[PDB]
């Protein structure tokens, strides 16, 4: 009795439609009931309701009763809501034909017109029969959550959603690989289209949410130098406006910018301190956000030998004087091989400003040897000015704030330039992103538009270890996600020059993998007892050698990046020549790739990309696959997540047949496992790694974690060859 | 290749 | 916020 509809007329309800779309959706799945979920929601029901309303209903009464004993609900929610949006886009179920779709939309504005321009309605005709609409029925509820809240093309103002899952992965491949050659372009389509449609490969939110439509801007996380000078200072500032207002996160190095009391001139004018640049670089990145909270983050990199060390590691200490805080962005201190010595042979530690110690800056990232040289040289030096603090104390402060915040970062600089894919001599990395999983080289700017600055970039993607059956199915996903995203590069815009100059130069990409947690429990391994260590060294093995063999072959093809003399792969030298030689003593699983014949093809034709793995945290991309997130363990069985629509729920992929197998974050007793996995990843990956460190108070007596433990898991480490560390979670139940 |  | 100097000066980096 009396439902309303769209057009707003009046129809009675015949309660056996709504049955029926129930037992469909149900299909397949177990330990769902169908009375249960139409007890629940036909007693809200009343005459004159919206028919939008009654899948509403249904949708958040089957999601209601996801659980770890139930976890198919994840489904039936799902289906219940993939059918909602199918009538809410195309007013039936049935998706209509791809060209028609794509002409409409061109006129409505919602995709770009090129699409039409490159390719003929026969092509079109072609594409949508390689489209499967039923894959949209394998999607999880918290999935279609994130396709329909920030995916699916639609209008924002008005509430109405344009497209659905399948359309966007077939056109996101369309425009990737519109300018191949016509003997191949659809081959590539189709191939893609299945990696990404079955979880594959998994792609970031500005890609998917972006590409097919008008916009050309979708680059993540960028990398700023910035200089000694008011210039470069200023420059460094305009790009961060320009970039944080296209939704980008910032990574600043700001640690060539001399120390308070620092002459100006000669003696005409006493440097003010870094501080109030600090706070300016704050304004800037807060520039396009609500009043001056939501969105914008960046993080800010400095030495820690800097002569202002002690004042800039407590910037985020909440408890001080406003003028001395700068409390919304978070920073990394980059430390090497001689300030470790300093701290376990207790000794003290030398700070100084940039500005009095020529070559010291330089030295610290490219060549250990001589920065020891000039450092102890300039220590006896009298005209230089110093202050000297106990290695000890130093460390602490800043391991302290680390602890109170979990925002400061580490980020070891030596390990980052004795084993990476770059040159130090010629292009040093000395600073990371916001994440700190990359790690590429910079110049500073003297202008925004300065033509000999460099600004790197983050280009990423991601392979599903959840979905591949063998690492041998990597040689062909290699091959895709590489392609994509080096035609990637060449279709979206760069509104810096110096952007332009690093992306068209040494053409990076940043690809790691999600689902790591449940791939180990798959092959019953743990994190924390180094059952794992000879999995990863094969797994990480496969993963860089396909990646590398890809770009080989497009090297072939298209032609080497401009830059690739700057590498070291250049020079014939790869991954496993250089990494840390203490993993030798964890891990003893063998290579099983042809590594040499490998380093000869690259020395001939070159690589087209000079980067091409890292391994980045990821939310919403492992949410849309249901998979746990990048190499991270689980921090329990069920998800939970707060929207407006209800509670959002998500199950550990298999949790019926793996519960037992997976190790949850707060099983660990330690961090030593997890630590030596990451090291042994990052034997093979080109840049950096998100790793994290994981402190639970009540393990320690009295609920105090030891300062004995931080240095202790400090030092490991660095030991391993970790090049960077990220948050560090202090468990608060 | 290696561009030249 | 106690630190051995002496238990760490073992470590090998
Ligand atoms: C001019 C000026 C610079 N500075 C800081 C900003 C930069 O960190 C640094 C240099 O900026 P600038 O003085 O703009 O650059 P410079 O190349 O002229 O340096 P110098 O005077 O030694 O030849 O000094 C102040 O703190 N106050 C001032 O009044």
């Amino acid at each position: 009795l009396l439902v309303t509809k769209r057009d707003g007329s009046t129809e009675r309800i015949n309660l056996d439609k709504i049955h029926r779309v129930l037992d469909w959706a149900a299909e397949g799945l177990h330990n769902v009931s169908i009375s249960q979920v139409e007890l629940r929601s036909h007693i809200q029901f009343y005459d004159g309701i919206k028919t939008s309303d009654i899948h509403e209903t249904i949708i958040k009464a089957a999601a209601d009763l996801i659980s770890r004993d139930a976890p198919d609900y994840q489904y039936l929610a799902a289906r219940l809501a993939i059918f909602h949006l199918r009538k809410k886009a195309y007013g039936q179920f049935e998706p209509p034909a791809l060209y028609d779709h794509v002409v409409k939309m061109v006129e409505m504005g919602k995709y770009d017109n090129h699409l039409l321009e490159d390719y003929t309605e026969e092509e079109f005709k072609q594409m949508d029969t390689f489209i499967d609409h039923d894959r949209d029925m394998t999607f999880s509820y918290a999935a279609v959550k994130q396709l329909e809240g920030k995916y699916l093309v639609q209008n924002r103002v008005t509430g109405e959603i344009y497209e659905s899952a399948q359309f966007l992965y077939i056109l996101v491949a369309a425009c990737l690989f519109s300018n191949y050659p016509r003997e191949t372009r659809l081959q590539y389509v189709k191939r893609f289209y299945d990696a990404v449609s079955t979880f594959k490969i998994s792609l970031p939110t500005p890609i998917m949410s972006g590409v097919r439509t008008p916009t050309r801007q979708f680059s993540s996380c960028v990398l700023i130098e910035c200089g000694d000078s008011l210039d470069s200072i200023n420059a460094t500032s305009s790009a961060i406006v320009k970039y944080v207002s296209q939704r980008a996160g910032i990574g600043i190095n700001a640690g060539r910018i001399r120390a308070l009391g620092s002459p100006i001139r000669g003696g005409e004018a006493f440097h003010t301190g870094c501080i109030p640049f600090y706070k300016h670089f704050q304004t800037a990145v807060k520039s396009c956000s609500q009043g001056g909270v939501r969105g914008g983050a960046a993080t800010l990199f400095y030495p820690m030998w800097h002569l202002e060390v002690e004042s800039l590691l407590v910037l985020k200490n909440n408890r001080g004087v406003e003028g001395n805080r700068v409390r919304h962005m978070d920073y990394g201190v980059q430390i090497n091989k001689l300030m470790y010595t300093r701290l376990l042979k207790g000794e003290d530690i030398t700070l100084f400003s940039p500005s009095d110690v020529p070559g010291l800056y330089d030295a610290f990232f490219a060549d250990q040897e001589e920065f020891e040289r000039l450092y102890t040289k300039y220590e006896k030096d009298d005209s230089i000015r110093k202050q000297r603090v106990k290695a000890v104390e130093l460390f602490s402060l800043m391991m302290q704030e680390r602890a109170s915040t979990g925002r400061i970062y580490i980020q070891n600089v030596d390990h980052c330039n004795t084993h990476s894919p770059f040159d130090p001599a010629i292009a040093p990395v000395r600073q990371s992103n916001l994440c700190l999983e990359i790690a590429l080289p910079t110049k500073p700017l003297n202008d925004v538009n300065d033509e000999n600055g460099e600004i790197a970039l983050c280009t990423l993607s991601a392979f599903n270890l959840g979905a591949i059956n063998n690492l041998d199915e990597l040689e062909e996903l290699a091959i895709l996600a590489v392609r994509a995203l080096d035609a990637l590069l060449d279709y979206q815009d760069y509104p810096i020059p110096a952007a332009k100059r690093g992306a068209m130069g040494r053409r990076t990409l940043g690809i790691g993998v999600i689902n790591f947690a449940y791939y180990l429990a798959k092959h019953g391994k743990r994190y924390s007892d180094g059952s794992a260590n000879n999995l990863t060294h094969k797994t990480f093995e496969a993963i860089q050698y396909y990646l590398l063999k890809a770009s080989n072959e497009l090297a072939k093809e298209q032609g080497a990046c401009p830059w690739f003399n700057e590498t070291t792969y250049a020079k014939g030298i790869l991954p496993i020549d250089t990494y840390k030689k203490d993993l030798d003593t964890i891990a003893n699983e063998p290579l099983h790739y042809d590594w040499e014949a490998l380093r000869e093809s690259i020395k001939t034709h070159g690589l087209r990309n000079s980067t091409l793995s890292a391994l980045m945290p990821s939310e919403t991309s492992s949410q849309i696959s249901n998979a746990t997130n990048g190499i991270e363990p689980p921090r329990g069985y069920v998800s939970i997540k707060a929207s407006k629509d209800g509670i959002l729920r998500q199950v550990v992929p298999d949790y019926e047949h793996l519960h037992d197998a997976y190790e949850l974050l707060w099983e660990m007793p330690g961090n030593d496992g997890y630590l030596q996995l990451v090291g042994i990843m990052q034997k093979f990956i080109d840049q950096s790694i998100s790793a994290n460190t994981n402190y639970d108070p009540s393990r320690f007596p009295s609920g105090k974690v030891p300062m004995q433990q931080l240095l202790k898991d400090l030092l490991t480490a660095y030991k391993f060859g970790v090049k960077t560390l990220y948050y560090q979670n202090t468990r608060d139940g | 290749y290696l561009v030249g």
